[PDB]
């Protein structure tokens, strides 16, 4: 079946997983189970028009590096996530990420992806930053690093209460389609 | 059948465990991943060996540099393979060059290449059979590059930790006393401008690693205790203080095996100075273990040189008592830890 | 006419500059000073003497030492005269009760009663002649409480500079050997946790300044560097390198005295270096001197456990010549500054 | 002559002496001289009858601490002064100064005056404090110190521009006529 081929990529404990499950089934996973690929797939109607997105999760896991580009062949959109509370990861978009998908699909778009983003005005995490001399990314920091990488755009997400999820993907379905 | 998923499996670069939800994959899975398996064996290790001998330099050299790395990570164990000791021996001509010129990014590019590299078997035997690989991996020990330490750092802790190549803290060991000996400086320098306050605890953590890998396989007690003090005496102990204070799970996990060790060395050193203390329980019988052991030996001008330093108060003094008590202590402690 | 502004100017401790322009004021303002001086010759000494044994606790207590403290700065030295050996007596038996009982602002009151007290000829003859009263002010020196601490050491300070009484410093250093003995401390210890990044600039002055105190009045070389080893056992040198760096004009003249002494002290304690060097220029000449000089000595028992400490690596070890080298070079910073 | 005797006292440097140069001959000395003690003057119309001032200044130096007290008998009125950008000399009306007044003379009032109010706001003064962790004196600060030393009041002045400074003096003799 031809689809729109759709690769998420990002850290471990980024929330792709969830990002894709909470998406495709409206529930969220409690459990965490580290993933090493999985395909998910959903329907979206743009203007009375059936459009068909092909959902491929991969490992945030170091372990599996050689494993993950196994998903990259004829890819149409990427979406690289990061979560706006842990900084690491968005460094990881710049040192690892982008390098990693540019260097196996040159010339295919991608959207940076913000997830997690309930949980930047929790004071119990903005804290446990903070004793790290750390803070969230704002909007306006992810979308500087979205224009300087190159990226289609910088879209955001929380899984956990869907704000902002069906817009992701609506974007990545525009990204492969221009 | 199903004979191309397994090697495939070994080419990903992955343990048992990791294999197993692999595994465990319908066939028809295993399948599609075989072909694209097939398919995605980017350009070739020759056209890098090439741009890695072509004089890059700043920006292109990095991108360039960016772009091996990636493929050392994410290419098959077999494309590190094909990349070998060739592709080897001009990445680190490179790093040669780096040094030998006043980027720091492309130096830790570099260490990111050989860190990929050195993930797999293949990797670390090649890295071994070099002559200058593993100097060069302790000359990008700059404190003043914190990032690139820690993962220089961290390669040279997985190489002391080796048993296979007998006696590999010793190679590393003396990597650092020729890195050394080229930099006018101390040996183990830059570990502990690694550990000072205002570094970052990553670093830190770093340096206590290799300090205890250093020190975990060595069997001999004295050389165990000759390093120990030889950090000691660059101010180890004033250091720990400051690190046993902050709050973190990796930082107290190296400070245990750090403790843990020089305690059962303490108690062993101890034992060996109740015995000395139980037979030479005088002069003459002392003299004589310096007489017969140390005179005439490489050791004499040192020892020599101890003893000289310890007859510099005057006879007179109404307090040499108390003044030799003190320096008791001093060099009990510089002795026993 | 004159002859009662003479004694006024006196009974005020004024020096001979601070009475330079009294001096100069017409007989005029001399007329009215010397009467508004006999009027006001506020309750007496006796009074005071009556209170501090009268068993005064906590807020009670506090309120007298404030009243005491304005007495002994503001009234004339004739009034601290009558207070006396009777008072600074009764005044130093509370400060002993409060020791003896688990307010540190009673404590500290006491010693600013003891700062105005000192400030005069009489009030330091006074002090002198009591057998607890320098024990006291060392017993004051809590870096807990850092403002007592100021104070303490710098009236400490003040003694040791004294000519007047042969060996001030030695008579300090006695009672900091006899609070650390009934402390079970170190007996530079709380000098050194004064000095420690975190106390403020004013204690880590005064600290410093009783460093140099002790050490500057000292005639003998063998003491200067005995009591400065003894410090920098404690740690002082490494502390001494983060004072280096606080930019303040009394810390750095504290820190330029101490520095130009152990300079000077490092250039003679390399001459006697030289000399032995020079003459014991092998193991026969050494062992000679310690037969003679330190055998049967009360010395012979720590020299004997450090020429034991000397041997507890193997004679089979690879590395001895270069583990002594190591212990070598730190004897000799112990020994040599 | 039988004047409102007022007593000025506080650390050196804290402006005393330029505040009674400044009040009573409308001049700034800008040189600084250790006062050991002067005499000083004024008229003050009252609802049209003169009041008449006898301002004593005294050694804020440590080394005529003995001398000081020869200001005090018959005493109407102290002003016990501290710098608003020196934190030391708030310190020691409260270690010092109002102690040293209180033990000469108990009961005869005093007012807390707050010197070079000009300096609160210079952008110089107040790094220069910074770096030692210190900041100005603030009014309210100030007027929490006057009531718990039981102050008749707190007051604040400039000598420089002479913001505030006739109401010193007329606070002054309010107090020493109460
Ligand atoms: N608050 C909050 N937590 C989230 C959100 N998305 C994911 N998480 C949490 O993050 C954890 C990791 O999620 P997961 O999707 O498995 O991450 P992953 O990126 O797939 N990891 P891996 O790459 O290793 O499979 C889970 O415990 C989940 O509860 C979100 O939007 N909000
Ligand atoms: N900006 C500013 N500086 C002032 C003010 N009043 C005094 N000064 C400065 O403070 C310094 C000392 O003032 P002075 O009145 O002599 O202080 P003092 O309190 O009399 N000192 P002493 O007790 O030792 O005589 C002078 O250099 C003067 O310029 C003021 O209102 N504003
Ligand atoms: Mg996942
Ligand atoms: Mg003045």
């Amino acid at each position: 079946m031809q689809t729109i081929k759709c690769v998420v990529v990002g850290d471990g404990a980024v929330g792709k997983t969830c990002l894709l499950i909470s998406y495709t089934t409206n529930k969220f996973p409690s459990e965490y189970v580290p993933t090493v690929f999985d395909n998910y797939a959903v329907t979206v109607m743009i203007g009375g028009e059936p459009y068909t997105l092909g959902l491929f999760d991969t490992a945030g896991q170091e372990d599996y590096d050689r494993l993950r580009p196994l998903s990259y062949p004829q890819t149409d959109v990427f979406l690289v996530c990061f979560s706006v509370v842990s900084p690491s990861s968005f460094e990881n978009v710049k040192e690892k990420w982008v390098p990693e998908i540019t260097h196996h699909c040159p010339k295919t778009p991608f959207l940076l992806v913000g997830t997690q983003i309930d949980l930047r005005d929790d004071p119990s995490t903005i804290e446990k930053l903070a004793k790290n001399k750390q803070k969230p990314i704002t909007p306006e920091t992810a979308e500087k690093l979205a224009r300087d990488l190159k990226a289609v755009k910088y879209v955001e997400c929380s899984a956990l209460t869907q704000r902002g999820l069906k817009n992701v993907f609506d974007e990545a379905i525009l990204a492969a389609l221009e | 059948v199903l004979v191309l998923f397994e090697q495939m499996l070994v080419d990903m670069n992955l343990n048992e465990e990791k294999q197993q939800p692999l595994r465990e994959k319908d066939i028809v899975i295993k399948r599609e991943m075989v072909s694209q398996y097939l398919h995605t064996s980017s350009r070739s290790a020759m056209m890098y060996i090439q741009e890695l001998r072509s004089g890059l330099r700043d920006m292109h050299l990095l991108s360039c540099l960016e772009s091996l790395r990636v493929s050392l990570t994410s290419h098959p164990v077999s494309w590190v393979q094909t990349f070998g000791a060739e592709g080897l021996a001009s990445l680190l001509d490179i790093l040669k060059r780096l040094h030998d010129e006043k980027d720091s990014r492309n130096q830790h590019e570099i260490i990111r290449c050989l860190k990929a590299f050195m993930n797999n078997k293949f990797g670390i035997k090649t890295m071994l059979e070099t002559e200058e690989g593993i100097l060069l991996l302790v000359r990008a020990m700059d404190p003043a590059v914190p990032n690139m330490m820690i993962d220089a750092a961290k390669l040279l802790s997985a190489l002391c930790i080796l048993p296979q190549p007998e006696d590999m803290n010793e190679r590393v060991l003396e990597a650092m006393t020729e890195r050394a000996e080229m930099d006018e400086v101390e040996r183990f320098q830059p570990l502990l401008d690694g550990l000072k306050s205002g570094t970052s605890i990553a670093l830190k953590v770093g340096c206590l690693q290799l300090i205890n890998a250093l020190i975990t396989p060595a069997e001999e007690l004295d050389f165990r205790v000759h390093i120990r003090s030889e950090l000691m005496r660059l101010g180890l102990h004033q250091v720990l203080q400051e690190l046993r204070e902050i709050e973190n799970e990796d930082m107290k996990v190296q400070l245990c095996v750090f403790d843990e060790q020089g305690d059962e060395d303490f108690f062993d050193l101890k034992g060996r100075l109740d015995d000395i203390r139980m037979e030479m329980d005088d002069f003459g019988e002392v003299f004589q273990i310096i007489l017969n052991t140390v005179k005439d030996s490489k050791a004499e001008p040192h020892f020599l040189s101890i003893l000289q330093h310890l007859l510099l108060v005057r006879n007179d003094y109404e307090a040499r008592p108390q003044y030799y008590k003190l320096i008791e202590e001093c060099v009990s402690q510089i002795v026993l830890h």
